[PDB]
RNA sequence: UCGUGCCCCGUGUGGCGAAAGGGAAGCCGGUUAAUAUUCCGGCACCUGGAUGUGGGUUUUGCGCGGCAACGCAACUGAACGC
């Protein structure tokens, strides 16, 4: 019973379940066509994704580099404001 | 910064000083290492002092 | 639970992240002497063009004087060319020709080639609806927003734009002012450069193409 | 003998963090990920990440210690801090107010804004990263995908607009050797881009193009290391379009127009000369494109699979066989908006894609204006 | 010019030549670019688009299922801590040889 | 991401110096002309490393029992402290 227990390309849609990086990579955007937004031509076709986006997951899920997240402002360095000593002993 | 010379210091490296021809010199003929032959399954050689 | 309902408004949520993610001091008497100046200099250049009295240009707002009278102020307001390294299309007519003569001190302008509308308007293109800056990532938004006149895609515009056709003022009123960078920026020593030098007045005819390509 | 130390040897000698690894390199940040990126250093995660690191959380990286040796040796480290020490002369330079040397100094630092390349040169680097033409051939899908990609965005300070006409320009390149070796093969249009198959060597190579619309640069990316990846993939085709064209005997680069060019002649503003059957499908045919319809791939599928006479509206640029629409030459006029001239066919863009799939010309009349088209099916599944 | 293809470690290690972390929940290496389905055609046909179309549609009905239940799980833990909390208010009034 | 930085911490400084001080771990039987807790045979132990299987824990997430002293094959635990 025990050796018949052990005996018993890749997918981008379904990831595993551990991260790589600050976090796990989010479910991709619904990228359809809905029924009242379909088009008969070329020219009014809408187009849907972000070919950015999907390099960007497509070498995070490849495992090139790892899911990082935008740092918007760092940490300044603690400083103390003071008056310099020429304009300290200026006179009039 | 690393080292990065405008010429190295020695030209040719130096061989092997301990090679296996000089590691091993000659068995020994004694009675006591022909015994441990048959007895032990074990050869009995002079090698060079510093060899491990 | 309506399925094609849940899923709208997935995909609303969606594209609402996605356009979120996308989306006193001493002043010197030489200062003031140097305004008065600069003032005096600048209203003898207005009078000077007010007594004296169809081609496309593309105009980008560069830095200049810091005061402006508010004749040029006025003709900034109506070309949107507030801010610095905005771009415009204007139609050469005869008042937009005295327009751009009297804000020549602070604009560079010049005739664009066909590569460089091009160019600007699939990369840097937004269109103005419901007074919002859009940008033009389909067709649609042109066919809704100037279909009347003809106009039912980006290479309609485009053509409207470069042959300055019957609706050319619809056209570049539905563009936004292009948005340029800063080459300068990238470089450390000359970060805080401006690009444009004052100085350089007049037409540059077909040499500001060299700034739209250096700078969209 | 003597006692071993616990966390002497094992996984604690194998693996070492990001912040280890950039004190051992002596980098800052950036450079250390820039060169991660360019010699495909890559994360690992041990067994236990506490036998490494007591600090390690669930985000911490790490890397093979091997690997980080290996950076050790790369010539790119003192190339970066020539370019430091090369900019702290700049700006001593402009702090003293010497403005010719600091033109003369800052000719030295072969910015990107510049000169429209790297900033540091990639080419010993190419060919230690692909062994064989085979194996570049083989990531021929990642490269293509992101500079075709990156050919339609703005300038950014990351990759600055000579850099993004250089992408473009080798783009073109890489289209002009594949219409003149007619290695195209299949062609498919998709809700978010257009896919495109073609055949070099025996190999299969797949890249997705967007349409051309304004791109949209979120912030869920990290834009930087986007730059980083188009830098080494610039490098990259820049070669492979060399080794493509010597091999079929034609000298690189072709020779460019400017003035064409800024005309907008796009593919027309190349001139390809020497050096010192589905191919055919269209060589009998005049096609003239409408303003309405998308020229570069039309373009590029039409002259890959066989036309030589095709002709648009003037304002879609320079190279048009004729601009006339009226010429009475056209043979077949592609059209996308909702006054025919007698003898001429009147298609839809889809008609191409179908043709050029299923090898054959397909009846025209389902491709009608205002018919609607018949489904366009997947040329990649069976 | 240059034409590739034709003490310092002159051959690299073999950790470099160790394959990259796949995410993909079955371990195999993902293609750069996927090929694509019928499903995914501008004009596609009509069985691939009620097949992605279901498909959607049964993913969203699962995930809006689950928003529902979760909002009336705490919906309930909060009505339990406000009793909770009422009853404490109300015990504090009231005690106020072998 | 103003990408070429920021944060935390304080304790000082290295080496030699004991075949009787401190200290990880091997016993028995046999064997030579001469060595043996070292060789041979049998039966063990210590230290360090990697990674499995079984068992354990967990849907009340990080065991259960005894009033207690405490027990039981397991039964998370960084900085900084006692």
């Amino acid at each position: 019973q025990l050796a018949l227990q052990k005996i018993e390309e890749g997918d981008d849609t379904v990831l595993r379940r551990k991260q790589l990086g600050k976090f796990k990579l989010p479910e991709k955007d619904l990228e359809l066509v809905l029924p009242d937004e379909l088009e008969d031509s070329l020219r009014r076709l809408k187009p849907e994704g972000n070919l950015l986006k999907d390099r960007y997951r497509s070498m995070i899920v490849r495992g090139k580099l790892e899911a990082r997240r935008k740092i918007p402002f760092r940490k300044q360095a603690k400083t103390k404001l003071t008056e310099k000593w020429t304009f300290k002993d200026f006179r009039i | 910064l690393s080292r990065a010379p405008k010429y190295p210091r020695k030209s040719i490296p130096h061989e092997p000083r301990l090679d296996e021809h000089k590691i091993i010199i000659h068995p020994l003929n004694t009675e006591g290492a022909l015994k441990k032959i048959e007895e032990q399954n074990t050869l009995v050689f002079i090698v060079d002092v510093k060899a491990n | 639970l309506v399925p094609e309902t849940l899923l709208k408004k997935r995909k609303s949520q969606e594209k609402a992240r996605a356009e979120r993610a996308a989306a006193v001091i001493f002043k010197r008497a030489e200062k003031y002497v140097k305004e008065y100046r600069e003032q005096e200099r600048e209203k003898i250049r207005l009078a000077r063009i007010a007594k004296q009295q169809a081609k496309l240009v593309f105009v980008i707002r560069i830095k200049g004087i810091n005061k402006i009278p508010p004749k040029p102020r006025k003709i900034l307001q109506l070309l949107r060319l507030r801010q610095i390294n905005n771009g415009v299309f204007v139609k050469v007519t005869k008042a937009t020709a005295e327009m751009i003569k009297i804000v020549e001190p602070w604009v560079a302008y010049g005739y664009p080639n066909l590569k460089s509308v091009r160019e600007l308007i699939y990369k840097r293109g937004y269109g103005k609806v419901n007074g919002q800056r859009i940008p033009l990532t389909d067709n649609a938004i042109i066919e809704e927003n100037l279909g009347k006149y003809g106009i039912i895609c980006i290479e309609d515009l485009i053509h409207e734009i470069f042959t300055v056709g019957p609706n050319f003022k619809q056209a570049a009123n539905f563009l936004w002012p292009f948005k340029l960078s800063n080459p300068n920026g990238g470089f450390r020593p000359r970060k805080f450069k401006h690009f444009i030098e004052g100085g350089d007045l007049g037409n540059r005819e077909e040499h500001i193409n060299a700034l739209i390509r250096a700078m969209n | 003998g003597k006692a071993k130390k616990k966390g002497k040897s094992g996984a604690a000698r194998n693996y070492m963090t990001r912040t280890q690894a950039v004190k051992k390199l002596q980098l800052s940040l950036p450079d250390f990920r820039k060169l991660c990126i360019w010699k495909g250093i890559y994360p690992r995660e041990p067994r236990d990440r506490r036998k490494v690191n007591k600090s390690a959380t669930a985000s911490t990286t790490f890397y093979y210690t091997k690997d980080i040796q290996y950076l050790l040796h790369e010539p790119l480290l003192q190339k970066f801090r020539e370019q430091k020490a090369l900019e702290k002369k700049i700006s001593r330079a402009l702090g003293r107010g010497d403005v010719s040397n600091a033109a003369r100094l800052e000719r030295n630092a072969n910015l990107p804004e510049k000169t429209g390349k790297p900033r540091y040169t990639l080419n010993h680097i190419i060919r230690e990263r692909y062994p064989t033409f085979q194996d570049a051939l083989r990531d021929l899908d990642d490269c293509l995908s992101m500079l075709f990609l990156f050919a339609n965005l703005p300038s950014t300070t990351a990759v600055p607009a000579k850099m993004i006409a250089r992408c473009e320009r080798l783009c073109h390149e890489f289209q002009h050797y594949l219409i003149v070796t007619h290695s195209l093969r299949k062609s498919f249009l998709s809700i978010k881009g257009i896919y495109y198959q073609a055949n070099i060597q025996g190999e299969d190579i797949l890249w997705l193009v967007p349409y051309k619309f304004n791109q949209r640069i979120v912030g869920d990316v990290d834009f930087r290391i986007m730059g980083t990846f188009v830098e080494f993939y610039m490098t990259l085709l820049g070669f492979v379009n060399y080794r493509l064209y010597t091999s079929i005997g034609l000298k690189y680069p072709p020779k460019f127009d400017q003035v064409k060019d800024d005309q907008g002649a796009e593919l027309a503003a190349f001139s390809l000369e020497g050096l010192n059957d589905p191919s055919q499908l269209f060589a009998n045919f005049t096609f003239f494109l409408s303003r309405e319809t998308p020229r570069q791939p039309l373009e590029f599928i039409l002259r890959a699979f066989g036309c030589k006479r095709i002709g648009w509206d003037a304002v879609l640029g320079e190279g048009a066989f004729t601009t006339d629409e009226s010429d009475p030459r056209i043979t077949h006029q592609i059209i996308d908006r909702p006054g025919r001239y007698p003898g001429r066919i009147y298609v839809q863009p889809q008609w191409v894609w179908d043709s050029i799939n299923d090898e054959e010309l397909k009846p025209p009349e389902l491709y009608a204006p205002g018919a609607q088209l018949p489904p366009h099916l997947s040329p990649f599944v069976k | 010019t240059y034409d590739p293809w034709a003490p310092d470690p002159l051959k690299k290690p073999k950790t470099l030549e160790q394959k990259p972390i796949s995410l993909a929940a079955n371990g195999k290496s993902v293609p750069a670019v996927p090929k694509p389905t019928g499903g995914y055609s501008y004009n596609p046909a009509f069985t691939d688009y009620q097949q992605r179309l279901m498909e959607e549609s049964e993913k969203a009905i699962e995930a809006e299922r689950k928003r529902l239940q979760e909002l009336e799980l705490e919906r309930q833990k909060m009505e339990a801590a406000a009793r909770s909390a009422a009853e404490a208010e109300a015990a504090e009034a009231r005690a106020e040889k072998p």
